[PDB]
């Protein structure tokens, strides 16, 4: 029977004894209470603000049933400090999400509940996604396999360069440093996320320019050759204005940022691009915004996950050795979650759920960032052929140019691939695989010069 | 500064930017292929070793991608060399063919290594 | 000259001598450095990254003009405590900028700069948006004005409420519970930020129920009333399936939600907002990922600015009181630049620059979280009349009910109104205008009751 | 190693061992077999068939994964008489099926094999709809729930009256009928199966003259009408 | 003529031998897109039996292999290949795709033999 | 009704289907096929092709040959239910294509 | 194990896969169609021997299929000498040249066989 | 007729006073859409001239207060009102805001007067 007013969370939402579901979405979230906020009830604030809850007994609750469809905190974790801080599990229901909707899903298990004045902070580390939420996305348009087939690549990491400088560069000048590039041997060039189409550059005039360059060089070489047109755009009608172009153009690949473009933009995105043949690169621009600190966000690793069912062909995934942060284990971790069908709990890489993905295409992971000629057995150690190197300054900062910036790359990739198949060990020979490699490779030589001290370590 | 050549460059996918194997690499490539539990089989072509695209242009779209059949991919191949074997073979039946080496996957599903093992001689 | 070469950021990007143009815009960043990156150096480098350099010389810098194009730091504030956390101003160009999309202008700001491995946090507390930009813009479909005058209504705050459990009630239900919140007296109800179409509840039903209960309401009470429909979806082409059924039922306002929603999605659903006179009403589930913390991340305000520019009707702009985070003078910074045509600088307030308008319609506010009964005058004197005042807890958790809930706070919503306009003070005399007003109204006083001693601090 | 011929079904599509997994649809035939025919051979004849299997070795299995794709028959249960007939149990993976699409699932798990000469005969008596693949279906437009609500009917079984005679009635005759039904007190009237659009009476005549009929009642009887 | 007459409890069991069309009937419909005439027409293949061969496994091949099979079986002499009847579009190969590599695979085959083909 | 022909039916010039055969036939099934469906038929062969042990252009050609070689044989005047069996040895003489593939599919009866 | 040529193998289609035809057979085809009640009819071509398209290329659109037609077709005629006979004119002004023989049925309004009488050289 | 002629070096001045156009070209036009006998029969006014009058100020006056104008000038007994020249769609009223008050402010004012009203 109905009585008005406030009372504690911990009553309906922290269940202690329940057992999850095959078809609970499972919430991993770092929790940093307030001073005197109990474990069980921050965490049972946490799961019914994120679900069905509310801040007073409210009437139609009665109406309906809590049972059937509430989000239940089922475990705390302790976590090393004081601190106080813990790991609060947290399983929501299928029923309550939108089908093939990565923004029913993400508004709901992190709408809201970060505000709480009741915390410090919080994060939401992993998400369970179980497979019958899978079943309900396309995900990727092709996916590791189809992109491979259709490219006719095989055996080796593939090669893309982003064009600088980032923004100022013409249409015409674009496409001139694209046909440089790709001649010289890299599987793609690609647009920088900033560009789209600004006073400099119009859109369409770049997609022109690097289209008879696409194919000059494709003949050229006789080698499939891609570049990143970028979709990416204001509003929906321009961004589907883009990728027609591009499909009537004949080009493989389309590129869109999926978190400033958003995921309902993606998806439509993801789905235009299966229904026209177009594979879907994506950039994570604006991530570390959202991902960067241990106490508060999003880990990458959710923000991987929902691209995978959201869809595209390549995700860049973090260069390890590079410019831009992100840990060698934990890393290891969203790459199989990008890429494999099931991925066992791994704590020490920071998998907190066993994941299936039942037959979901995968996603090639893209490295990318501050690397050159000296990373490239460390990138192919830690990704394996599985995926893209790219190389924006790493080729148009080789001393004699584009094609040889290209050349020097495309070899060192070559150098580490056979000296892995005949049983080297990439990480204590790769530097000289890279030296001898230099004999036989004068342009490789050239960019191994100015670039011989160049880390980035902190 | 050195010109990167815009003729006569013609490239083949993996490994056809490194010095031309020698067949203690060739055998080597093979023995890595077997190692990881693919399956070989050799593809050859006669015409067009190089992609274009006639017969439609959509994206996603080129021709030239299939090649032949060397008989069948080698089911039960233990030892590196059986594929050699057949490589020698393809080559008197078709001493001017472009001749691949491929290793099949059969759970991705997808070829994990394709390298030219035999060009002709002009073109 | 084409020096191959890693160079210092500094060189090119950092311009302590820069002239800012009325043109650029201009970011505030909040810079907190690894230990031993001077000042300088970090700031050239969030500047470089965010748009023309990057991490080594490239000769296609001299095909156009750096000069012309870069982002530039153009000053360093050295900032108070934390150590050694500056703040870095840096001047973007118009010219690199997209016209008509947030989308593009969050790619260079914020696509990387911030996951700077030479860094241990980066926040963007303010963007001064050039006016030329600004017109670009379609902005708000409407505007505080226009919405105003379509619904006739003036001189108060507006009052919604959201309908609870979040997630659970059948469609039958969402409509009975409409009926009875709307003609209790309040203008507005609304679906939670979750409610978007499940299995519980499919959206087109919710849509026919509740574009009927709203119809019945306006009869019943001769006042003109506005359910909130979620059009947020997986595709655009669902977002825009759910506004042209709402287009033909004839109905007032629509809802989206712009972050996990997205911009370009959202930019799209104003666009059909101001050609077929949808109201659109929005949340910002999931800012608080990105705003939350001091550090590092996106201040409300810069996410504030972004809505305007999208277009959006209302927007969340947090309690002060209520339960979930927000604070007053920053809080009322805020409201002048999602409300005025002019805000001036005022660091009080955390806002960092001058920012004109050009006659870009103003959001109106929405006020909602933890709020009850007792919080209407505190309300009224932070937010004013142009605001939307929002109480799912407060009206659907009252003793008596749905349409009593409804009475207890327009009447105490009013009570406030009145006392003000004869002169009275509402944060001194604010406890008692309710107490004289439980005296008139037996749907205020026992909602007093059950909602006394209860204070949302921390 | 590939070898060339024909093999028996029971050697890759029979595991008695197979642990089902929740992603399978689960297949339940009654299965009157040929003379001779084993209950194993028949039964995992029934899996092969359809599935992945074909009467031969083929040299493209080797090329996928039989394992990953295949229908098994995981139980055989003797059913009274001889007859000789059983239950043959099936359970065929996710990944072979169409998402949303009876279709897929209907060509497949019954496509062909109740045509094998290797059988006198063959019933589809069940099939575990596994949930994941439930999830893949939009399913009815509204449901029990919905529909209660939309009418606004509530506590009893509800009342439909087919006309008659099926065939050979007038479009302004069947509203005639249709009205006189409804307002009596039917929550529905309908179109008998065979009425669609014939000489006799073209639909949109009848569409017509049967809205004019739902409505004149509905706001007789002050119930919500359909036809 | 099926619609319940078959489900009758004062039945045993029925079934439904023959139907006579009338030919006034008959002539509310298109039919055949074709016919065997056009389809020979077109095709230019005269005097003998068409040749195909579905593709197997049934289920579980993947695009690219369904055309590089496609291509094999086309070239060797057969005027058609063929997807089987569960081939729609599944996890293990997904419809456009299999079409765009099938495509390929028919046009690389016709101009190999000089013969008509078709997938 | 010899046939299962229960009434006489006419089609006003309806265009003709081609009846596709299909299903467990081999190399060895040929004439007895040639015979009855007649030239206006698609003969289909998976297995019939994709399991010849030389593979796919070869099942494909063991197949085609030995198609044709029933066609002229009877247009020569031989009978294909008769003098079925042999049209395809003295064939298995001239393809190594098809004589492969009659050893593999030797002894395939399906009758029941 | 025999890999089948990938060139120098063009078709013709019915019986083109058999030896070619000897005069004893290229006699017996020709009574069959006569036996049969076919019109026979010779056509030929000096250009493109094999199917192309190359002024449009929607669905069952092909270029090549027609060839010249050889006079009229034969009606009138019963014995299978007359048609040989032609054949052997037009070997003897096109030897650069395809030639097909061809049978009508009236009734259906179809060609019934066809089949390869001649080639160039090669092809 | 207009094109150069204007601009001629050798002239300091020319204007074109007249056009006889004649009705073999008239007929390719359909020129006014009622024209003036057809607009008398459908507002259904005869005998007078017409009446109206344009808002005011030309510009900077927004959707309601147009319609409000709109409203208390028709009533009053105009036949019409009327945006300016230069009221189009702007900042201070966009046109779908106008074309929405206005419309109520037509009907109103029709149902008031009884004589058909227009904007
Ligand atoms: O622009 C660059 C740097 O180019 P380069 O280092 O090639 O000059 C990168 O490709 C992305 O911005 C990295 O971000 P993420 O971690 O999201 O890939
Ligand atoms: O759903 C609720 C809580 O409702 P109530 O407290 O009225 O039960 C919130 O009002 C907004 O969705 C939270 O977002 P923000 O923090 O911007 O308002
Ligand atoms: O798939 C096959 C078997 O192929 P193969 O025996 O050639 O492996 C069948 O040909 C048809 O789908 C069966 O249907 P029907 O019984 O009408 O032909």
């Amino acid at each position: 029977g109905f009585k008005a007013g406030v009372k504690d969370y911990k009553l309906t939402y922290y269940t202690p004894d329940y057992q999850t579901k095959d078809t609970d979405i499972l919430a991993a979230f770092r929790v940093t209470p307030q001073p005197g906020v109990p474990p069980e009830e921050a965490g049972a604030a946490v799961a019914a603000e994120s679900s069905t809850g509310t801040w007073t007994t409210v009437w139609t609750d009665g109406l309906t049933s809590l049972d059937r469809y509430k989000g239940r905190c089922y475990e705390i974790e302790p976590v090393p400090g004081e601190d106080n801080q813990f790991i609060a599990y947290v399983a929501y229901p299928l029923d309550l999400f939108e089908e093939g909707s990565v923004t029913n899903m993400f508004t709901s298990i992190v709408g809201n509940v970060f505000g709480f004045k009741a915390l410090r902070a919080l994060r939401l580390e992993d998400l369970r996604i179980p497979y019958a939420y899978v079943k309900t996305f396309q995900g990727p348009p092709h996916g590791i396999q189809v992109e491979r087939d259709k490219l006719n690549k095989y055996g080796r990491p593939l090669l893309g360069c982003t064009i600088k400088p980032k923004l100022g560069l013409s249409a015409k000048n674009y496409g001139r440093a694209v046909y440089e590039c790709l001649r010289g041997g890299l599987d793609f060039t690609k647009d920088d996320e900033n560009v789209n189409s600004q006073p400099f550059m119009r859109w369409r005039d770049r997609f022109l320019f690097c289209a008879e360059a696409i194919y000059k060089s494709q003949a050229e070489t006789g080698e499939i050759k891609g570049h990143y047109l970028n979709a990416t755009a204001g509003t929906c009608e321009e961004m589907l204005k883009r990728a027609v172009f591009a499909r009537e153009l004949g080009v493989p690949i389309v590129m869109h940022d999926y978190l400033t473009g958003g995921f309902t933009a993606n998806t439509t995105l993801s789905h235009y691009c299966r229904d026209n043949g177009l594979l879907l690169h994506i950039h994570r621009a604006m991530h570390a915004v959202i991902d960067r600190q241990k106490n508060h966000g999003m880990h990458f690793r959710v923000l991987a996950k929902a691209l995978r069912l959201s869809g595209g062909d390549h995700i860049h995934a973090g260069t390890v050795v590079g410019k831009l942060e992100g840990e060698r284990e934990i890393t290891l971790g969203f790459v199989d979650l990008l890429r494999d069908d099931y991925i066992k709990k791994d704590r020490s890489r920071g998998i907190y759920f066993t994941q299936d993905w039942v037959s979901l295409p995968g996603v090639i992971p893209v490295a990318s960032g501050g690397i050159h000629v000296w990373h490239m057995p460390a990138l192919t150690e830690i990704f394996g052929d599985d995926s893209v190197l790219q190389f924006g300054g790493g080729t148009l900062g080789h001393p004699w140019g584009n094609a040889p910036g290209a050349v020097a790359n495309r070899v060192a990739l070559e150098a580490c691939v056979q000296a892995r198949n005949e049983g080297r060990d990439l990480a204590r020979e790769g530097n000289a695989i890279i030296r001898e490699a230099c004999k036989w490779s004068p342009e490789l030589a050239a960019a191994c010069e100015v670039w011989k001290e160049i880390k980035f370590e902190f | 500064m050195q010109v990167w050549p815009p003729i006569g460059k013609k490239k083949f996918e993996t490994l056809s930017y490194l010095p031309p194997l020698t067949r203690d690499q060739l055998l080597k490539e093979v023995e890595y292929l077997l190692r990881k539990g693919w399956v070989p089989c050799l593809e050859f072509e006669l015409k067009k070793g190089f992609v274009y695209r006639e017969h439609n242009k959509s994206p996603g779209y080129y021709d030239g991608r299939y090649w032949t059949m060397w008989k069948l991919p080698m089911f039960g191949t233990t030892d590196p060399a059986q594929v050699l074997k057949e490589l020698d073979e393809v080559k008197k039946e078709y001493p001017r063919a472009f001749v691949r080496v491929i290793g099949f996957n059969n759970v991705r599903q997808v070829q994990c290594i394709s390298f030219i093992a035999h060009t002709p001689e002009s073109y």
